[PDB]
RNA sequence: AAACUCAGUUGACACAAAAUAGACUACGAAAGUGGCUUUAACAUAUCUGAACACACAAUAGCUAAGACCCAAACUGGGAUUAGAUACCCCACUAUGCUUAGCCCUAAACCUCAACAGUUAAUCAACAAAACUGCUCGCCAGAACACUACGAGCCACAGCUUAAAACUCAAA
């Protein structure tokens, strides 16, 4: 026919998934410095996805790493580890 | 959904109107048109668009022909014989800019 | 491939004949665990 | 059995004892240890929890839909540019 | 530099001093703030009481205790006695929600002890005894 | 049950596996696997030793001798969690769903069927 | 169309530049549209490689004063 | 299947820190444990303060054992390991490096729910 | 008001319960299941299929033996009332927990049966857009009636099945 006809194929134009911080990267309960980047400084609260900003399972797998850290004795329950407040803060959380 | 036959494609998330068909319609109501105008028929322009109403308005003046450009009241045509009177001669064809 | 590098990573595991020094080496060394993540993705390791 | 004087624990500055208890309960607030508190005074049964939880996700998500619809059309919000017409 | 929220931590080298003394070493100033009352009690560093008062010691009975006006009281009674043996600066813990929560606070400083950090520690069971039911009216 | 020496599935068919060091051929048997691999390991010889072909998984006697094998995981579950209802209920299910699957084959295929009551020890009784 | 994906790889590349897009122009030609119509000339003398292609067209609108600034 | 102890130790003397690694090792190996490595995640203050066998401490030293054992073996090292006066803690997982990263392709955009309601004029 | 002479800081300390995560919507047949670890483990790819059996089934409850923080029918006070109950305050029990059996009921509800298929010319109304094919279960005015009788059940003031007569022109 007519090459000018369009042809049938996949977006090229489409940009990739914003892949979450933690995408790619193996999240284990030993890294205290990872998991206390993701709890309240003040409470030791585990913020939530639209804090963090991570995708379901990333955010599953930080909770559970973060359960197991604080009943096997390798991270603070009540609080943030305080050697780990000058970490970068990757939580959209303001409380001043 | 009645505009899919019209429609040539999507380009990146936009309808792109097919002007194929577009020329056959045009020709057919530009055919139409022009024959109620020789029938000496009333025309009458509609469109709600206020960017373009003074100039549609224009143009019907230009033409010989009707506008209505402004609000549309309850009852312009089907209330037409107590609106305006008994012997009032509705529109031949009304042509919209804006459907 | 799998069973051969199991073959290679045997021989460095743990057992009675070397229980002593292997375990005097992993009280003389340590090991890091923590790493942070910064809001780019970049990991960012800790200086010992 | 944790250490004290970490957890909850905001420093004053320069004296301003009042700023510092706001910021406190700021925080509190924010962390939702107020709503816990207050919550746990008398016990909510199962049922009405899920109810509650259940409205208020709603309600979120209703009041999401309605600011990002209101910060939509705000746009049209401008003055007229075809006066007349 | 700049100030920090964050609480210096024990064992660590921190600048800071109040009256040539560490932040540990800093007397405390509990504040239980319960739905009709508020006690005050200060300790030493190690735990050592100094200072205790509340609404009912001041006087105040029954709903009077728990006002504002009895926590402040009780507040300035107990700031005036822990003066009286040479407190100066506290550290300031609070749990409940009472509602002379900060008045008691107030009180505390209208006594001329100087709070240098304000600590919340309200019992919260993550989960544990089960609360009372919901009183109906 | 397969000694526990006795190498995984995956495995057994790896060249050089019988030279490999005693910690290896530990590590790979099914002592210091769990009691899938070992579930696997008797499908195996439950279909090597019945079935005509032991390639075809989709089969009728395949998947007979498959759920023969989850039948006697379930039991031996059941053995110590008496009170495991959930589990008493899969073991119930697949009891009946392998009593629907004998008496397709025996409908079917006959001396096949025979085979399968014989290896796998089923006693096919006729519902009242 | 085909013309798609080299269009995409150009804006990978390097982005919209500084020659803006006079739309109402109907014959105008972007820098993506020269980077395309190099591609499908030097792809017709016969060269097939993507990667090839792309560093060869390059080069050749860089000898022809095409300010193609990389981003990455 | 592959293992990691986690192993939080009292706090002591290097002979004393040797002899209860060693000792925790042979009772692994007596249970049929083959262990691949031994890490010492170091001495350091507890989180909270962790009260074991009538004593409270408040430091230990984080040791990780990482081995293949059979499955039945597992729950009497852990008995064990709730008898061994040296150990503050000590907790069996299953290997995290067992567990595959599975590709995640992203935060993918799913909007709310579409067509809940039906169309007549509401 | 009653009652406790106890209260506060610190320390030790559960067979109870499982913040935040969870703004997630996953697992299971349903009931249900949101602390951690480990083991075992999540039937069948050809569909349907119980007044006709097998196995389950929240809470409440029964039987026996434990556990005791808190909660709490009941009860005992305190107020209050003419007096008494309920609400409020305090103390406390069965009970909620564990073990071993029973009981088999829920607005057991996504109030929308299972499976397969369609979006083509919409549809009483409302609800969760409208249908087709196929199968099982069920319904035939209201009320009598989650009843009586019969039968079955570890059930003994129970559950399941389930009528009739009289009456109404409605429901
Ligand atoms: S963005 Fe990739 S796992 Fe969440
Ligand atoms: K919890
Ligand atoms: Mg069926
Ligand atoms: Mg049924
Ligand atoms: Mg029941
Ligand atoms: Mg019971
Ligand atoms: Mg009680
Ligand atoms: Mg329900
Ligand atoms: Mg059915
Ligand atoms: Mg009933
Ligand atoms: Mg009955
Ligand atoms: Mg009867």
């Amino acid at each position: 026919s007519n090459e000018d006809l369009p042809i049938s194929m996949e977006n090229p134009y489409k940009e990739p998934l914003k892949k979450c911080i933690l995408c790619g990267k193996h999240v284990d309960y030993k890294n205290v410095q990872l998991l206390s980047q993701f709890v309240s400084p003040f409470t030791g609260c585990i913020y939530g996805r639209h804090i963090t900003g991570l995708c379901g399972k990333k955010q599953k797998e930080i909770t559970k790493a973060i359960k197991r850290a604080q009943i096997m004795g390798f991270m603070p329950v009540t609080y943030k580890d305080p050697a780990y407040l000058k970490d970068p803060k990757v939580c959209n959380i303001r409380y001043r | 959904r009645f505009m899919e036959p019209y429609i040539f494609g999507s380009r990146l998330d936009h309808d792109i109107i097919d002007l194929e068909q577009t020329a056959t319609h045009l020709q057919l109501a530009l055919n139409f048109t022009a024959h109620m105008a020789y029938r000496k028929g009333i025309i009458l322009f509609i469109s709600r668009n206020r960017q373009f109403s003074y100039l549609i308005e224009n143009m019907a003046r230009d033409c010989g022909e009707y506008a209505h450009t402004r609000y549309f009241r309850g009852g312009m045509l089907t209330n037409a014989r107590l609106l305006f009177g008994p012997t009032v001669r509705l529109p031949d064809l009304i042509i919209f800019l804006h459907t | 491939r799998e069973v051969l590098q199991l073959q290679e990573e045997v021989k460095n595991f743990i057992t009675r004949e070397n229980l002593e020094a292997r375990v005097e080496a992993a009280l003389d060394s340590r090991k890091n665990y923590n790493w942070a993540i910064t809001r780019e993705g970049l990991v960012v390791r800790p200086q010992r | 059995k944790h250490l004290k004087f970490i957890a909850r624990t905001v420093m004053v500055q320069e004296g301003n004892v009042e700023s510092a208890y706001r910021t406190l309960n700021r925080i509190l607030t924010m962390d939702g240890l107020i709503e816990d508190i207050k919550h746990r005074r008398y016990y909510e049964k199962p049922c009405r929890r899920r109810q509650r939880e259940s409205y208020e996700r709603c309600r979120r998500i209703y009041n999401m839909e309605m600011a990002r619809k209101i910060n939509f059309l705000m746009r049209k919000n401008r003055a007229d540019p075809w006066q007349g017409c | 530099t700049k100030f920090s929220i964050y609480p210096p931590i024990p064992g660590e080298e921190s600048s800071l001093r109040w009256a040539g003394k560490k932040f540990e070493e800093i007397p405390i100033a509990h504040i239980k703030a319960s739905h009709n009352n508020t006690q005050i009690q200060v300790v030493s560093a190690s735990n050592e009481p100094l200072a205790f008062a509340s609404c009912g010691t001041e006087g105040f009975r029954n709903a009077k205790k728990g006002t504002g006006i009895a926590a402040q009281t009780a507040g300035i009674a107990a700031a005036a006695r822990a003066k009286q043996k040479g407190v100066i600066h506290i550290r300031v813990v609070v749990k409940g929600l009472g509602p002379g929560r900060l008045s008691a606070m107030h009180g505390l400083i209208m006594g001329g002890l100087e709070v240098i950090s304000i600590t919340d520690n309200t019992p919260i069971p993550h989960n544990g005894c089960r609360p009372r039911k919901a009183r109906k009216l | 049950d397969p000694p526990p020496s006795t190498l995984l599935k995956d495995y057994q068919n790896v060249p050089g596996i019988e030279k490999v060091d005693d910690v290896v051929k530990r590590l790979l048997s099914l002592e210091m696997a769990n009691k899938k691999e070992m579930l696997k390991i008797k499908q195996e010889q439950f279909m090597k030793k019945i079935v005509a072909n032991p390639e075809d998984t989709r089969s009728l006697e395949a998947r007979i001798i498959a759920l023969s094998v989850k039948i006697r995981s379930y039991e031996e579950h059941l053995e110590k969690h008496r009170k495991d209802k959930a589990h008493k209920r899969y073991l119930l299910m697949s009891i009946d769903q392998r009593k629907k699957m004998l008496k397709n084959l025996r409908n079917t295929n006959y001396d096949v069927f025979e085979k399968i009551c014989w290896g796998l020890g089923i006693e096919y009784t006729f519902p009242p | 169309y085909h013309e798609d994906r080299i269009r995409a790889k150009f804006y990978s590349v390097y982005g919209s530049g500084q020659r803006a897009f006079d739309l109402f122009n109907p014959n105008f030609k972007s820098t993506c549209q020269r980077f395309v119509e190099k591609y499908t000339e030097l792809q017709k003398l016969g060269e097939t490689d993507e990667e090839k292609l792309f560093v060869e067209t390059g080069k050749a609108l860089l000898a022809e004063g095409v300010i193609l600034r990389r981003v990455g | 299947p592959r293992y990691e102890l986690a192993l939080i130790l009292k706090a002591m003397q290097r002979p004393e820190t040797a002899a209860t690694l060693k000792r925790t090792i042979e009772a692994l190996m007596d249970r049929g444990a083959i262990v691949r490595d031994l890490e010492n995640l170091g001495e350091r203050a507890l989180p909270y303060r962790i009260s074991a066998h009538s004593q409270q401490h408040n430091r230990g030293g984080y040791f990780l054992v990482d081995f293949y054992a059979p499955t039945a073996a597992v729950e009497s090292m852990v008995e064990h390991l709730s008898r061994d006066i040296d150990v503050i803690r000590g907790n069996i997982v299953k290997h995290p490096l067992t567990q595959e990263l599975k590709e995640c392709e992203g935060i993918v955009p799913v909007p709310l729910a579409e067509k809940l309601y039906s169309t007549k004029k509401r």
